[PDB]
Formats: C-alpha cells, structure tokens, sequence
C-alpha cells in the first residue's frame, strides 16, 4: 500500500495475516527440517513493515449544518444519512428561494455529490486500522 | 367563576370573574381584575445585588470546574473544590456585610444575616465532606467560628485559639492534657480531677481549670450543643468520629434550653442531602442557590455511589427548577442557558424574550445568542421579523439573512414613483435584483450602451406594470444610440405588444398607441440597418 | 485595577469632567450614577446621548428620541432640570459625539437633529431619511460630519452649509459590517480608522487618497470600543463584542491583557472605560497602570 | 414606580374572554357590549387600554391574537355568526410622529350558519390559520393562502361534531418536530382531532374519556422538551389528559389527575408560557396554580382567592 488501502484489501491482509499465525503455531509445537530452513531464511530475507508504514502515513494524511453532518457521520448515513441531508437543504432554501435558482441547484449537485465522496473517504480509514 | 389566561411575559398573568351582565335588577359586580404572576420569590434593590452576586458565583463554578475537567484528573480538583467552598463563604461573608447596610429607623437584618448563616452551615457541612483527626480540627474550626461569664470568655477564647495559683495550677494541669499522647492527657485528666477532690467563685474557676471534664456539659444545660460539641473538640481529644453521644448532647441540652432551623440542622447532621434538600424545599429559598448547591454535591459525588448516580439525576432536575426559575432578566437567562449545556430551554426562553422586547438591545442579544450557538436559523429568521415589523435597515438585516421579494416590489414602486428617487440598495454591488440591475442600466444610460444592453437584459428575465415607462426609456436609448442593432428588439417589441394584448383581454390609450408607434420606428431602422 | 461591581448591567461610565459617573439601561428606572458615589440619579428614559456639559451641566439622550439636560451641581447634590426634547430621531441616536456649540450627533434612521446650547429651539435639521441604522458620528472640521449607516456607510455629510446632501463618501470594497467603530484622530482632525466588526482593522485616510489603509483582523465578534489615551494617541487597546480588551499597544504589543473573561462593556472616557456591544457590567480603577 | 391593582375593564356588559398577546405586553378583551378593547401595559407599570371598538352587531365570545410573524392581528368571534379578522394600523410620515393607530377589519366569516362559540390561531409554523366552532357544530378552519393578502382567508376544512357547548385548543408544538393535531371540547362525549398525511383531512384519532358535566374549557400545553403531550379540562371537575403517539392506528392517553378541590365549576383552565403551570378557577372564587411532581401526577402549589 501507497497511495490507497480499499476495505476489501484490509480485510483481505488481515485475514492472510490470521492464516500465518496458526501456521507459525503449528510449526512450533512439532518440528520440520525444509520448514525451519524456510522460516529462517525467510526472516532473513521487516521491509515489507516498512512498506506498510508509509501506506499507513498516507491514510493519516488522507485522514487529516456542517455540525449535523459531522454528527450524522459519527452515528454511521448517505442512504439515510445522505438523503435526510438534501431533504434538510431543501428545507433550508425553503424559506429562501435564493438570487439564482440554476447556481443553486447547481450547488447542491455540487455539495451532495463532495459529501458523499468524503464520507466514503472517512470509511476507508476504518478498513486500513482493520487491515 | 374564575377565568384565567397565561400573558406572554411569565410574571405578568391576568385572572377574571365572569358574572352575569344584570341579574334580579343587580348589576355585575365582580369588575376586579388580578395580576397574577411570579411575586415574591424576586425582589428588592439590594436583593439585585446579592441575586446578581448568586449568579456571578454560579457563572465562576461553571468557568472553573468544567476548565479544570479539561486539565484532567488531578488533586487539583480535590482543592480546587475547596477553593470554590471559600469563595462561597466570602460571598456569605460579603452578604452579612451588606446587611450593615439598613440604617435607623428601623431595620430588616436579622433574616437577611441568619438566612445567610444557614449557606455557611452548609459550606461548614461539605469541608467536613471534603483524617478523624482532621475532621475533629475541622469541629474546632467551626466552634471557633461560632464572674463566671468572664471565665467562660476566657475559655471559649482559648479553645478557639492563693485561689489565683490554684487557678493557673488548674490551667497548667489542663494544658498537660492537650499536650499529651492521648494516653498522657487521660492520666493527666484523672490527676487534676484528683487535685480537685482534695481541694473540696475562685473557687469554682478553679474546679473549671481543672476541667476534666464535667462542667462544660453543664454550661450546655444553662445555654448550646453545639458549643458544648466544639468545646469537646478543642480540649477533650480532638478526634470527631462518633455523634451518637453528641447528638443526644445536643437534642438533649437543647431540649433544656428557630426550632425549624435547628431541625434542618439536625438533618444536615444526619448528613441528608436529601432531607436538607427537603428542608430548603419546606423554607422555599435560596431556591437557586439551592439548585446550584445541588450542582456543586454532583459535580462532588466522588465515591463511587449508585445514590450519588441517582444523586447526579437530582442535580440535573435541579439546573431544570433554575430553568423554570428564571423569568426575564436577559444576563441571568444567558447564565441559564450555560448552566444547561439543550436547545429545549434554548428557544423556549428565546421566545420568552421575544415577548418581553430596547430593540436595538434586544438585537444585540440575538447576536450575542447567534455567536454562541457559533432550530438556530429559524430563531434568526424570527428575530429578523420581529425587527422588520418593529425599519429599512431591519429589512436590509432580513434579506442578508434569506420578505426579499416584496423588498424588490417596494424598490421598483418607489424608482418608478420618482425619476430622481435614490436607491441604497442600487448603490451597492432573483427578480427584485434584475431589476434593480435594469434600473443601474436606466441610470448609466442617464450619465451617458453596456448599461442600455444590460436594461434590456433584466427587462427579458421579468416585467413591470409601468413598464411602459421602462420601454419608453429603452426607446429613448434606442434614439441616442440609434438602434443598429436592436433587430431581435423590434421582434422582442412585438411579444411586448402581444403580453399587453393579453393584459387587455384579462382586464392614455392614444398616448399608449403613440408609444408603439415610437417603437415601430425603431424596427424599421433595423431593418434599415440589416439592408444596409 | 479594582472591579467595583455595583450589579447594573451597564450602558454606559465616563471620566470626570478617580472622578466620574456612569449611566446604565436594563432596569425599571433608568440607572444612572455619579461616582465613593455622589449622585445615584434615577429617570425614566434611556442614556443614548452622555455627556456632562459642566461640572453641573449634563446632557443625555435617550431612546425615544428623548434628550434630557440637568445640571450636576454636586455641592447641593441637586441636578437643574435643563433641557428636554420629545422626538430627535422614535429610535435613539446611534452615536454621540460633540461639536463646537452643538452635539455631533446621528441616529440610526438618520434624524440629524441640532440641538445646540441654548438653542432649546431645535432650529437646524439634515433630516435625511438614513435607512440602515446610522450608528457612525463625529465632527471631523465642524460641521464637517459623516454620516455611516450599518453597511458601515461612512458618508461624508456636512451641516454647516444646507441642503440634505453629504459631502463625500469612504467605503470598503464590501461593505460587510454595521456602523460600530471610527477613530478620528487627536493627532489630527482628519485622520481616522474604521474600527469594524472582525476586530477589523481599517485605516481611513481623508487627506492622502481614501483606500482601506487598513484591514486586520485581530479580536473575535464585532467591533467593541477602545480606549486611546487622551494624550497619547499612540497607547490605546481595542476589544471585540464579548469586551476582551486586547492591549493594542501602539504606543510601542496585543495581548490577552484586560480584567478580561467577562460579559460586554460600557462607554469610553480615560485619563477609564470602554464599551462593547451587549453594554454589560464591568470596572476598573488605575488608568495609567 | 409600579403597582397592580384592580382595573375597570370599561366594559358596560360582562366580559366573556381575555387574552394576552405573544409578548404578554398587550391584552385584547371582548364582551356582551359587542365591543373588543386592546390593553397596553406601560412601561410604567399600569394598563392604559390603547383601543376600543363595536366589532359585532352581536355578544363577542371568544378573541385570540396570531403570531406576531404575520403582523398585529386580532380574530373576534361572536353570537352574530361571524368571525372578524382585524389588523392594527399606525401611520407615521416619513418624518417624526404621524403615525396613527385604530381597528380595522381585515375580512368576515360569514360561512357559520349559527352563533359562534370559539375562535383560535393555529401555530405560526402551520402560516396563518385558524379555527372556529359554533352552534351548526362543525368546525371550520380557514388559513390565509397568501401571508401578503391579509384579507384572503380560504376555507381550508370543514369538520361535523355534535350539539350544544363549544371550545377548541390546538397542539401549539412547533411543527418539524411535531403533527398539526386540536382537541375539541362540547357539553357528554367529547371527540378530538388529528391531521392526516396526505388526504389532508382532519381524523378522528381518539376521545378523551371520563368528562364529567359541560365542558367549560381545554387546553393544550406547550410540549416544551417533553416528548409526551398534555390537554387539561375545566369540565365541573379538573382533568389532566397525558397523550402519546406511538408505531394502523397511532395514538393513546392517559389520565394523569383529576381534582375537585374547587367543589364546583372549573370555568377556566390555562398554561404557563413553558407548559411547566398549569392554572384553574372556578365557582369557589379561588384560582389554582399547578405543578408536575417527579412522578407526573400534579400537585396544587398555592391557591389565589378573590370577593
């Protein structure tokens, strides 16, 4: 990982992971000749840790009424969340009918579909701690 | 009969009696008419001052607790605790002050200082809350807060921090005592009190030197308990644990010696708080303060209590009672709404403000109340019309804030009214601002094509009822520029003339039929243009 | 700095003509005292117009276009009932502010009214109809005046010769805030700044073009009030709408260096006071500390 | 200076109802004088009446004032069979004073057959509406379509009851959180209302059982905070109605208290601003104050008397 951990991927890693484990435990309790070898060659080739740390920095950079969507984002909702939203901006507008009717529907095309976008950002993170 | 209704301002309610208009040759004669609202509970000059002084202190314990809550768990908290209690009892000290203030002839103190004293009782209660020996240091405090009369003097003094030489032998015996090792004060109690039996008013000063430790029970009889409990505290041993023997003490000697006080006393003693909390109920104030005492034993309630977790839902029912308290006095309702955080009580008492409205105050308010909010809108859109009705700036503050529309309508009437008529609107950089951007072109067109283009312009996006005044000034532009290039106008002009048509059959006709004719012109000299 | 708090939420406080008074709205009577007191004067009618015309002489403004004159004869205690008006402007004045032999007053529906001394008759009138609240007031070169509504419309206005009009016009780009802040200088009379609502920051320039000079914005909520020193114009400290005075030292420093932390302040004067937007209760005591 | 004392309404005839606006500043009153007076409360402290004048040919039972949003208007209710909608003017040239301020009517309601007993404003939210009901027993309810056109009141809905007594009291809960719902109270059976999704016709969800004689007065208390919904009854005996929606059908009550300690007629019942009092008066001449315990039930906390 470098540029983008998707949650499929982290789940993906993670259950590789849990398979290693077991494995490694298994090995433990009785003994193998080509198995020690390869175990121990293996261990001497941490880089791939490495690797995974600036996936890891990257998610961290990526990381780094507003106050109602932050808090709609903190229950999760786009299908209940996203479309309470545009009901409410509708709402909002209700008692204003605004200077331009085009360049406000054209905001709202604009701020609904960035809303979306970002809260499918903040969803990842949750996969790559996971991961 | 009675009728009842609720006014929009809390302390002002208005009840009436229905009679019959006349009965039996008898007119009404019910015609009383009662205001009924909060009374008693807020009031005085000077009350404002120790009401204001109350809210100040509560704003202080918010300010502190919830900053040092920030800072995290510390010790601090421990003493910053009873940092809060010593201010508390300033203020009560600050209040017994004031009521020096009441002047001859006559004067009301005494309520105003013993209701203040039962606050310190209080504070007194919760440094015990806040180590037998330190509780018994803490009794000595309180007790030093607090012939043979001069001998007593003499003594409560002290414990507060050839008869004569058997007098001081006494003394010097009873200091042995305090001195020591509790078993080296027992010892030594029993040898004064020996001392005393071989000896057998200089002399009863003597006996009272020795101590030891009959007479200061006695001295209780003749008065006070508590007194006798703090004299026990002082010079006996001064460890505090076991009030089963002071209690009786106390109820038995104040037997052989108001009585409402000494009850809630007795109940503080039992430790409450919910007893006390019934007792203030019973005597109905300090009701806030009470609420904000409440407050400060759940923010306290340390020791990991189900009651005190039941004790933090009382707390809470408390900021609530201060809620329904507060009336209309807008600094206390803001301390209030901070004592709270929600946007219940928020524009509840918005509201209530709304109808107490100064506007210009008021408006201030609503600011400040936007700032903090940092439901909200809807608030802002009503305070924005109670404004507009209350004037064009109003309606200035009310467009910024989306009324708009009808804002247009009144512009438009009043640029059409007047030819040299001033718009602040125009000045500055939805239909109502078309056209006041085609009034802009009128005006560039005046000064002396840009501006003629773009009265044009708003003219397509909507229309006027005078609007033939705004088609006789477009001609007019048409002259001075000569209209080369107008020919979608002449074709425009004829939708004009068939919307006027439309107008007509819905609903100064020859000056009407000039002005068309004007128009005409303007088309051939298009269509002149594109021969040309 | 001791904080002497009286429990009025105060409009208004000034330095004496250690010696002053203050004068306060928010209450059944209007609140208004002298001084440690000498004269805790009640009246019905708010406290728009403040200033004391002699040792005895006071004049006020008050909210229904009402002005109310008295004399603070201090040695009696008595105040000489002086003058009263019905209707100036019924809103009050917006802004004080004192002319030679009249008061440099405006209004926020914008009734510039000429009371002037002994002119019991009201005899001159721009009674131009300001439409936003007109709450920016000053004599510049009297009467050079500039009326400023609230989109902060600082129209230069002039009184001295007639007709309604006004004499010129300094802006902002936007014209974002309502009238709360100018700074016409001691150092010059016509010098000034637009103190405005972002603890903005402008600088007017009558006689070197008139562009923003300015524009920083350094305090929290609206433009508050400040106190510049009555003979050092360099040393003065401004606040923002909840009253935090940061010390804006340009004598030389700003700071969070005020009796700080509390609710609005009252009125300016200092040789020492300030005021905020919310007018609420606050004191202080050692003014060249 | 200030005192309350007792004022003479000016009133030659009685005085049916009294109500205060939203500030509770301004108290409009009407009689069997067929006249309706505005009170002003002063700023010094004493009312002056602002305004007095014949609204009907007929006794005017009920007043209500609207939201202040919409303007200063007033809606009268009389034996004539009309409501009247009224509008305050003050005139001011473009200059200091000029302003001048006197009654005018707005509109009539001349679509009730029979005298009318009652006459409320619905919640500003909802725009301006209001309700009626009278003798003919059906409860109208007129809305003004257009917020400008003051005089354009459209006949939104009409509704069948029964015979004889008459009051009415709408949910004043702010409509976004809350359903548009109003309780109607006649003689004895008494049957309220709801508002439903989309037929936009009013339905009958529930009754409040138990009344004992006529129904004198209901209202319905501001739900300020709580998620449940109170009505009171003055019925010849207090009552206490607590409802609760919950999810066909969408709706329960209960009886929180009853309370005879009048011993007579309860004529009037009426809610604090909040919803946190209640008050009752009656017959014995004594006004109640009510508070909710902790529990919910209600307790007297303190009783007026008057002769």
């Amino acid at each position: 990982s470098v540029e983008e951990s998707e949650i499929s991927a982290m789940n993906q890693m993670s259950w590789l992971m849990k398979t290693a484990t077991i494995e490694l435990r298994i090995t433990s309790l009785n003994r193998q000749r080509s198995h020690t070898q390869r175990l121990l060659h293996l261990l001497l080739d941490r880089k791939i840790l490495r690797i995974l740390d600036s996936i890891q920095f990257s998610n961290e950079i990526p990381e780094p009424v507003i106050a109602n969507c932050e808090h709609k984002n903190r229950r999760g909702n786009v299908k209940l969340l996203h479309r309470v939203l545009v009901a409410e901006v509708n709402a909002l507008q209700g008692m204003a009918a605004i200077g331009q009717r085009p360049l406000l529907m054209e905001e709202i095309n604009t701020i609904l579909q960035y809303v979306v976008e970002r809260n499918k950002l903040l969803q990842c993170l949750h996969a790559k701690r996971h991961a | 009969h009675i009728g009842f209704s609720w006014g929009p301002g809390d302390l002002l309610l208005y009840e009436t009696l229905y009679q019959k208009q006349g009965n039996s040759e008898t007119a009404a004669r019910c015609p009383f008419m009662y205001l009924v609202r909060s009374d008693e509970d807020i009031y005085s000059p000077v009350l404002r001052k120790l009401f204001n002084e109350s809210h100040s202190i509560f704003v202080g314990l918010q300010k502190s607790a919830e900053e040092a809550s920030g800072k995290s768990r510390k010790a601090q908290l421990v003493q910053v605790s009873r940092n809060y209690r010593s201010v508390l009892r300033a203020c009560m000290e600050e209040m017994h002050t004031l009521s020096e203030s009441t002047r001859e002839t006559a004067q009301k103190y005494i309520s105003q200082i013993s209701i203040l004293s039962a606050m310190e009782l209080s504070w007194n209660l919760c440094e015990i809350l806040f180590p037998a020996g330190p509780l018994l240091i803490l009794l000595l405090e309180w007790v030093r807060l607090h012939h043979e009369k001069f001998w007593d003097g003499v003594t409560g003094y002290v414990l507060q921090g050839v008869l004569d030489d058997l007098l001081k032998k006494m003394p010097m015996l009873h200091t042995g005592g305090t001195q020591t090792f509790e078993l080296k004060w027992q010892h030594w109690r029993e040898e004064c009190e020996r001392h005393l039996q071989n000896g057998t008013h200089m002399e009863a000063v003597c006996r009272v030197l020795l101590g030891d430790e009959e007479v200061l029970l006695e001295k209780r009889d003749l008065m006070t308990w508590y007194h006798f409990l703090v004299s026990r505290l002082l010079f006996k041993h001064p460890t505090v644990k076991p009030t089963e023997l002071h209690f009786y003490a106390q109820s038995s000697l104040d037997m052989f010696l108001p009585e409402p006080l000494d009850n809630i006393l007795l109940a503080a003693f039992e430790f409450d708080i919910h007893q006390v909390i019934k007792e203030f109920s019973i005597v109905s104030s300090n009701w806030w303060f009470v609420a904000h005492l409440t407050d400060l034993l759940d923010h306290c309630q340390l020791f990991q209590a189900h009651n005190l977790y039941f004790g933090a839902n009382m707390r809470e029912f408390l900021l609530l009672d201060y809620a329904s308290g507060l009336f209309s006095h807008h600094s206390l309702w803001q301390l209030g709404v901070d004592y709270f955080d929600p946007n219940l009580g928020r524009e509840y008492l918005k509201l209530h403000m709304e109808r107490i409205p100064s506007t210009e105050k008021k408006a201030l308010k609503a600011l400040r109340i936007c700032e903090q909010r940092q439901q909200v809108r809807s608030i802002c859109k009503t305070m924005a019309m109670q404004s507009l009705c209350n004037a064009l700036s109003w309606s200035i503050r009310a467009k910024d804030a989306a009324l708009i529309s009808d804002r247009f309508l009144k512009e438009y009437c009043e640029r059409g009214n007047f030819t040299d008529l001033d718009l602040i609107d125009n000045l500055g950089s939805l239909s109502d601002r078309l056209t006041f951007l085609g009034k802009y072109r009128e005006f560039h067109r005046m000064y002396s094509f840009s501006e003629a283009a773009s009265l044009l312009l708003s003219l397509m996006t909507a229309r006027i009822a005078p609007c033939s005044f705004w088609l006789t000034l477009l001609l007019d532009a048409l002259p001075l520029l000569e209209q080369k290039q107008v020919i979608f106008s002449a074709e425009q002009t004829y939708e004009l003339m068939r919307c006027l048509e439309d107008r007509m059959a819905a609903k100064i006709q020859k000056q009407d039929s000039s002005i068309d004719n004007t128009k005409v012109e303007m088309l051939r000299l298009a269509l002149a243009r594109n021969l040309a | 700095f001791a904080a002497k708090f009286v429990s009025h939420k105060i409009s208004r406080t000034r330095w004496r003509p250690d010696v002053f008074a203050t004068g306060s709205w928010d209450n059944e009577e209007n609140k208004v005292c002298v001084w440690k007191q000498l004269c805790d004067i009640k009246h019905p009618g708010d406290v728009m117009d403040m200033q004391f015309l002699d040792k005895e002489r006071i004049v006020t403004g008050s909210s229904t276009g009402t002005v109310t004159i008295f004399r603070h004869h201090e040695n009696n205690q008595t105040l000489s009932v002086n003058q009263r008006w019905e209707q100036a402007h019924r809103a009050p004045c917006t802004a004080i502010v004192c002319s030679s032999p009249e008061i440099v007053s405006v209004g926020e529906d914008g009734r510039i009214n000429c009371f002037r001394a002994e002119s019991r008759d009201v005899l001159r009138t721009i009674d131009d109809a300001d439409s936003s609240t007109m709450h920016g007031v000053t004599f510049l070169r009297t009467t050079e005046i500039l009326t400023v509504n609230s989109v902060g419309q600082l129209k230069l206005w002039d009184l001295r010769k007639q007709g309604n009009d006004p004499t010129q016009i300094f802006s902002v780009t936007g014209e974002r805030v309502p009238l709360h802040c100018v700074d016409r200088h001691p150092n010059q009379q016509h010098v000034v700044a637009t103190g405005g609502q972002d603890g903005m920051l402008c600088i007017w320039d009558v006689r070197h073009g008139k562009m923003p000079m300015s524009l920083l914005n350094a305090h929290e909520a609206e433009m508050w009030e400040v106190h510049f020193h009555p003979s050092n114009p360099d040393h003065l400290f401004t606040c923002s709408e909840d009253g935090s005075l940061w010390h804006w030292d340009a004598s030389a420093e700003i700071t969070n260096l005020l009796p700080s932390s509390t609710l609005s302040v009252n009125s300016l004067d200092v040789l020492l006071v300030c005021g905020t937007d919310a007018e609420a209760i606050y004191v202080t005591r050692r003014l060249f500390s | 200076m200030f005192v309350a004392r007792s004022i003479a309404a000016d009133h030659k005839d009685l005085i049916h109802d009294v109500s205060f606006d939203f500030h509770g500043r301004r108290m409009a009153t009407c009689s069997s004088d067929q006249s309706v007076k505005v009170w002003d409360k002063s700023e010094n402290g004493n009312w002056h009446c602002t305004a007095s004048w014949k609204t009907h040919s007929g006794s005017v039972w009920r007043v209500t004032w609207a939201h202040p949003e919409f303007g200063q208007v007033l809606a009268s209710c009389s034996f004539d069979r009309t409501a009247a909608v009224w509008e305050e003017i003050v005139g001011e040239s473009n200059d200091k004073l000029r302003g001048q301020s006197h009654w005018v009517k707005r509109t009539t309601l001349v679509d009730s057959r029979t005298s009318v007993t009652d006459v409320k404003f619905a919640p500003k939210h909802m725009g301006l509406m209001l309700a009626t009901c009278s003798a003919d027993g059906v409860v109208r309810i007129y809305e003004a379509p257009d917020v400008m056109n003051l005089s354009q009141w459209s006949l939104q809905h009409e509704i069948s009851c029964k015979l004889s007594c008459s009051c009415i009291s709408w949910n004043p809960s702010s409509s976004r959180a809350h359903s548009p719902m109003i309780a109607v109270g006649s003689d004895g059976k008494v049957q309220i209302y709801e508002y439903n999704e989309n037929t936009r016709k009013y339905a009958k969800a529930e009754t409040l059982m138990s009344v004992s004689d006529p129904v004198h007065d209901i209202a319905f208390a501001p739900n300020l905070g709580r998620s449940f919904h109170i009505l009171a009854v003055a019925t010849k005996d207090v009552r206490i109605f607590t409802m609760k929606p919950l999810r066909v059908t969408k709706f329960e009550i209960h009886t929180v208290a009853q309370f005879d300690n009048h011993n007579s007629q309860v004529w009037r019942v009426s809610w604090n601003i909040t919803g946190t009092v209640l008050a009752s008066s009656g017959d014995d001449g004594t006004v109640r104050l009510w508070k909710a315990n902790y529990m919910d039930n209600w307790k007297c906390i303190g009783v007026l008397k008057g002769d």
